[PDB]
């Protein structure tokens, strides 16, 4: 398990940073919808986790709405990757929030970082991979911990 | 001078203030709609004689304005090159006298809506900067008008 | 109102007060440093965050999530169905926690206080700040 | 043609480089130049904008025109009905002056070219998709 | 009607701040009462509109407190220059109060731009009379609106 | 008493604060935020000039009035005749305005923090402001 | 008037004055502008030389005309048939203007209001002497 | 030593920060009537022995204080240069020696007057630099007397 | 263009090497009056047109010589500024206009001559330059005639 | 003579010259040296404070008490009755000395040669009334 590095918090928080939407929602909704496309695609059962937030329809404002909440949890996290004592507490309280919905595992995580995966070269410039890789397993790790 | 080199660099920062790296292509059409809710109200202009008739609704409008802020921003980015400046308001005069029913107090009254749009949005704008580089512009689109 | 105009100075001040990472802390600081003065019986209620010390890990986490749920809703007033599912969400998450109604009306002013001392008194709209910080709270509040 | 994803590319490259240019005009002509020098024949098309004097203030002026509509369409590249609407009017203000599929791919080779040695990183494949989208609407 | 440029307001607030006495009122009292002696010397009439302040007197305490206030109301209005948006209340302000005053008509103010053109130069150092000139204007025409 | 080296010391560092025209905005902010702070109900005295927003141009505008005022007093210190006809005439514009005796020594001491604020706490005399300070309100109010 | 010691006084103050100033035309505005701060009733004798707005072209190039003469005079004040001639010339150019002994006063206390904020050294009565030579030729 | 270079620096730039662009050329008076004032009450000096009697109402003892804060203005500045300094000193010495009735104590007790007042004005005034340079001007002043 | 401001900046260096510290103030007669002699020689005008008949022992035809380098001395000094440069060549067209005889070929001449000597005292000149500068200096002057 | 006007002008260039001087004893020292080269029979009148070596702490402490008295007579150009009584002071100090008026023409030279080059501003006609002031007080 590689270490996601003070370098490989740079690279992550620089790409983010120079792709990022600082006063509309309408790029950070895109860049999920990708992602969650690709989620459904690779696994098909896990769309019925999401039936609360409407994922039938990904253009409903419900499930655009669910969109602005993941990338802006994802937008705290990867801000706090130079703070790790303050990032524990936020994994924390994200794992406690999946842990409360019924079938949400940890296999998903492997999926929706392959999502990510998939997406990110897509949208950020000079995209720096094996630095996004390590610093999102850094995060999903701590999501998913306890599930 | 009227519009100085001063007054127009004042005028191209505050517009870039307005759009700079957040705003920028994300608010032209809220700032263009809201320049156009008061140009009809101080000009008395219909909307019908515009594409889309005015109707914020309709692309064929929101295409227009889009142009209009455009035209603004490429003739504002211009002002400190004064020959050039005055090239694209001589274009921009051609394609409005090729418009019936376009009158100099109605060119006026757009260009102060700009003015007055900006300083809503952008409360330490240099208004006597814009007032007077404004009218160099709102002169040139409505030459002969 | 929060009308158009007022919705994009909100948006473009926002963006300044928070768009870079480092001293996204030091505007909740301005916040809860404010609103613990002014009303410190609410203190109290972020006892499970730790609260009284407003500087640990516990509390600048809460701190930073709820800078980041008002950074989801000035991104978001352009889009108001979107915007009302964002304070669909934020109203569940503050129910049956024996928030005080006055609560609000005094974060709004901590609030507008910070983002005014970060982006400068003199490009500052009070107007426009309250009018659109009051329809975020119209949702998030009983 | 020209995704949601490579939009966000496309807006971001732009902002960068047209965006933050110190010499918006120098940029403009910079484009123009590339394009005689890529396809020699296409210069005699613009006899109209004073085209004889690249620094003339004419020419200088048409150059801002369509640095300025290539700006306004990538701002609009995610509202389809609106981008729509503009290309079919900038379609209109082409259309007498019998361009051809050679002209279109000689100016998307000039936006190709100016645009990256104002960058620190380029995508050369979301580029192509979206000036193909506004390119496609222009011709018409 | 030539207007008073940013340059201009940038000459104008230099001649001013050079020439200012920052902590004693006599300068400010002397440069004012050379004013009014050009004024009255020009428009004899105009005097009698300054009863209320012993301008029979003008070495009086009270016609020398007026002074004070006409050089702060300008020194005021000059250090707005470059915040036009509160110049202009200012200016409003200043003009109901002349406004309220029976008599004071828009050609007294051209007799006082007169009067300053007249005395700024002997009082100023490398004086801008251009931008003086339009910068006044620009003062007094806000002052003057409406009468 | 606001003796004759009272009066020196309150000029010159009179002139510090205010000499310099930028920032005359910033020292009319230091007054104005905290006099609202401390009474909130004085607020309400200035609705004619948009008392809710102090960063309003009407507003700002009347801050730098009372600045003004105050420098033509300050200035004017050494000259008592002078001084007492400034003082008739600001007594005239505050008379009938629903002032309440304890705006004044609120102002004085908001006044006097901005100051000390602005040229630094370590050449600072409190005793010599509040004297020449008291001296002026007592002229302008009932 | 005007001896030849006081003329390389003159001479040198000059040079390193006029001589070299990085904006000559800022430099020749500077003087007219003291001179009607000095004599306000001296600017309308200017009316057809666009003195409305002193940094016009047609102003501007007036103040060059003139310390250009204050130059080429100062160069020949030791040639006395030459700078004599000279004068002479200068002199059928002013006559027309009905100007007076005030009016060549005020010029004087310009020149020598500018020239010293020049210098690191400057001689008052040298440029009294030699400013006197070159009024009275050109009073006549 | 004392007076040091140090102390002279400190005790000139005290003297400019009174003495400031704005309060250079009208504070003098007040600030030298003041000094007179602490000077007659702690050295018992008659008033009559002044030109003016000691009235500050009188032109005649308002050009005396003139005098004295221009005297101790030149010797302060020329604290860094202590042979110009020693100079100056001798020739306000050689002027009281004319003058019946100056004692050694009395300079003392006008130079401490002299500081006294400085830090009336100027809260901030390093006190012990005052003292010794104060002093040696004193010395200067005074000699023989 | 043609005589652009970096061929301005190019011509007004070199005349300022010709006219450097030691050699302005005492070179301009002579400089002159070889540039008349080449002038003569080229364009074939009577010297009996000129002050004191074109002699060279002349102080009328001196005081000629000096008010033609200085001429040429601010129109070649304001290069960089063409609005203030067409000014001053106006007002010598005027006055050259007044003139019976002067012809736009023989003011070529002249601005050729200046060109020409310039070269021979300063044999690294830039003589394109000085030519496109010198031939919009003769237009100017030489318009109509 | 010397108006209140004058007196503002001369007050504010003073301060900027004498009162903005680095290096007070040089800027009195230069006054003198002006002095003596304008007039160099006034040299003598100075035996008495060592003027044989101009870099002397007799002859520096001479050229910085001159300096010192035209700062405070500056000072007080606007209070009649008491510079009136500075000034006969002053003028009891010379009144041995037996000056006359083109040693006062000369130091007023001196002054207004030296002034000046400390400025970026400077009103000859404002100094000359006012050193005119200060020199008919003097001379008595
Ligand atoms: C690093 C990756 C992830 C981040 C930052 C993230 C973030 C979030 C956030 C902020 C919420 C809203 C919480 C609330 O309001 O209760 C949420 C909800 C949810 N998440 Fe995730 N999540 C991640 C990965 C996943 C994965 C891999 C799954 C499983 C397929 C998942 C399933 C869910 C579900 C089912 C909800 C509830 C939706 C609803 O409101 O009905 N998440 N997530
Ligand atoms: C400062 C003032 C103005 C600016 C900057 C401006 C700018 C523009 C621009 C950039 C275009 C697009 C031209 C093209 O590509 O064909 C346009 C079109 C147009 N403008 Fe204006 N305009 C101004 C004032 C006005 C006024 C006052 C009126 C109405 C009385 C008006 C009516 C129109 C109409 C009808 C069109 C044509 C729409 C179409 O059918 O294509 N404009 N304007
Ligand atoms: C615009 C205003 C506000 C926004 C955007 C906001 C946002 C948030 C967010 C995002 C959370 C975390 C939700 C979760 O994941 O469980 C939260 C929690 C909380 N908020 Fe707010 N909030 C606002 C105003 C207030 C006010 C006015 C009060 C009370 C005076 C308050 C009290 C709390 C408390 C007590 C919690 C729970 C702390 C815990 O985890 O124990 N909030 N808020
Ligand atoms: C695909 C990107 C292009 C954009 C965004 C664009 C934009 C524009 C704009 C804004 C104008 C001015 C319209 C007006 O106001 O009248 C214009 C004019 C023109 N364009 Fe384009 N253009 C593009 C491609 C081309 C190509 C590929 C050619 C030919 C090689 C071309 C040839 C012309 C000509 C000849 C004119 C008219 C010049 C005149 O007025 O004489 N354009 N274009
Ligand atoms: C830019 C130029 C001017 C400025 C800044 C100015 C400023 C002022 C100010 C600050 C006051 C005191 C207001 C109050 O306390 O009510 C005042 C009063 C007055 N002004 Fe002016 N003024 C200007 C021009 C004029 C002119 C041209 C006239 C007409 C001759 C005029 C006539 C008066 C009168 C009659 C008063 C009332 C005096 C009194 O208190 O009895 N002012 N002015
Ligand atoms: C030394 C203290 C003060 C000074 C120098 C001062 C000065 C001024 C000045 C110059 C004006 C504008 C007058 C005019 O042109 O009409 C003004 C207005 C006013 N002042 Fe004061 N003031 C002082 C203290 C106060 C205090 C303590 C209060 C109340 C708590 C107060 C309340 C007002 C109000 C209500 C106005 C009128 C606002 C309007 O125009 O509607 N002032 N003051
Ligand atoms: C003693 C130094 C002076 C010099 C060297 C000088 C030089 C000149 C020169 C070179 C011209 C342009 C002649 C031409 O080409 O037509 C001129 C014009 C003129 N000068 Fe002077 N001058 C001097 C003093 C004065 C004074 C003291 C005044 C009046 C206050 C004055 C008033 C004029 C006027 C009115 C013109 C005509 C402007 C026009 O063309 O309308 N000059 N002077
Ligand atoms: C630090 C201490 C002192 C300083 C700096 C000082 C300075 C001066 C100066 C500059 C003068 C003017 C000399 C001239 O131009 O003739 C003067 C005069 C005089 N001083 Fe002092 N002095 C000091 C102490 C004293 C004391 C202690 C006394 C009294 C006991 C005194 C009594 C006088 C008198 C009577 C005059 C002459 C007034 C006249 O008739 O012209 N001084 N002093
Ligand atoms: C580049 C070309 C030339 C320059 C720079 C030039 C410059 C001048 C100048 C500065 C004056 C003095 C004007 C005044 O103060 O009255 C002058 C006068 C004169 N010029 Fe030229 N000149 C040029 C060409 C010519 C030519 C080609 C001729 C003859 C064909 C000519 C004939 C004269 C005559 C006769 C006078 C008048 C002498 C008098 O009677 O006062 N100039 N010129
Ligand atoms: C008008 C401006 C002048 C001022 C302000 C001035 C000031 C002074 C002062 C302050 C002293 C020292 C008095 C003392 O403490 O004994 C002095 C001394 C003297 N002054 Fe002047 N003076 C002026 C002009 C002149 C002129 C024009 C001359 C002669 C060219 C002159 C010749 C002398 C001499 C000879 C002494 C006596 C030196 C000695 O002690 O041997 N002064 N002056
Ligand atoms: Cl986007
Ligand atoms: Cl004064
Ligand atoms: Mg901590
Ligand atoms: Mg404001």
């Amino acid at each position: 398990s590689s270490c996601c590095s003070s370098e490989d918090r740079a690279n992550v928080m620089h790409n983010w940073d120079a792709a990022w939407s600082a006063a509309y929602s309408d790029r950070r909704v895109a860049l999920a919808q990708a992602v969650f496309a690709s989620l459904f695609s690779r696994d098909a059962a896990a769309q019925g986790l999401f039936s609360g937030v409407s994922a039938d329809n990904p253009d409903s404002a419900d499930f655009r709405a669910h969109c602005v909440r993941v990338v802006n949890g994802l937008d705290v996290a990867i801000n706090m990757l130079n703070d790790p004592a303050v990032l524990n507490e936020q994994l924390a309280h994200l794992s406690a929030q999946h842990q409360a919905r019924a079938g949400v595992a940890a296999a998903h995580f492997d999926v929706m970082a392959e999502a990510f995966a998939e997406v990110m070269p897509q949208v950020s410039s000079c995209f720096s991979s094996d630095s996004w890789n390590r610093c999102f397993a850094r995060i999903a790790n701590g999501i998913s911990a306890g599930l | 001078e009227c519009c100085s080199r001063g007054d127009a660099e004042v005028v191209i920062s505050e517009w870039d203030q307005v759009f700079n790296a957040a705003m920028a292509g994300s608010s032209e059409s809220a700032i263009g709609v809201a320049i156009f809710d008061v140009f009809f109200t101080s000009s008395g202009v219909s909307p019908s004689m515009f594409p889309g008739g005015g109707d914020s609704s309709s692309a064929e409008f929101l295409a227009q304005v889009s142009r209009v802020i455009s035209g603004a921003d490429i003739a504002i980015n211009s002002l400190t090159n004064r020959a050039t400046c005055d090239s694209l308001l001589s274009h921009l005069n051609a394609q409005h006298k090729a418009i019936s029913g376009v009158t100099g107090a109605a060119v006026t009254h757009l260009s102060e809506a700009i003015s007055s749009v900006v300083a809503q949005v952008l409360p330490s704008a240099h208004i006597d900067a814009w007032g007077y580089c404004m009218a160099y512009i709102a002169a040139g689109i409505g030459a002969g008008l | 109102d929060c009308t158009s105009l007022n919705r994009l100075l909100v948006k473009r001040q926002w963006a300044e007060a928070y768009g870079e990472g480092t001293n996204r802390e030091l505007l909740g600081n301005r916040i809860w440093e404010d609103l613990f003065a002014n009303m410190p019986d609410a203190r109290g209620l972020f006892s499970r965050v730790n609260g009284n010390d407003i500087d640990s890990s516990e509390f600048q986490a809460h701190s930073l999530r709820v800078l980041g749920g008002l950074d989801m809703c000035v991104a978001s007033l352009d889009d108001v169905p979107v915007l009302n599912a964002l304070l669909a969400r934020l109203n569940s998450q503050h129910d049956s926690r024996g928030i005080p109604a006055a609560g609000y009306p005094a974060f709004v002013a901590s609030a507008i206080s910070a983002v005014r001392a970060t982006v400068g008194a003199r490009s500052f709209d009070n107007d426009a700040w309250n009018s659109c910080m009051n329809q975020i709270v119209s949702g998030i509040s009983g | 043609v020209c995704n949601r994803l490579e939009q966000i590319l496309v807006k971001t490259q732009w902002a960068q480089s047209y965006g933050e240019a110190e010499n918006r005009a120098a940029f403009s002509r910079d484009l123009f130049s590339e394009l005689f020098n890529i396809q020699g024949s296409s210069r005699a098309l613009f006899s109209g904008v004073g085209v004889d004097d690249m620094n003339s203030a004419a020419f200088t002026a048409h150059c801002l025109r369509v640095t300025g509509a290539l700006n306004r369409l990538i701002s609009q590249l995610d509202q389809q009905a609106t981008i729509n609407a503009d290309l079919a009017h900038l379609a209109g203000q082409h259309a007498s002056r019998n361009l051809d599929a050679s002209n279109f791919a000689a100016m998307g080779q000039a936006v190709m070219s100016v645009v990256p040695t104002h960058l620190d990183c380029f995508n050369q494949h979301a580029w192509g998709e979206c000036y193909e989208r506004i390119a496609s609407g222009i011709s018409g």
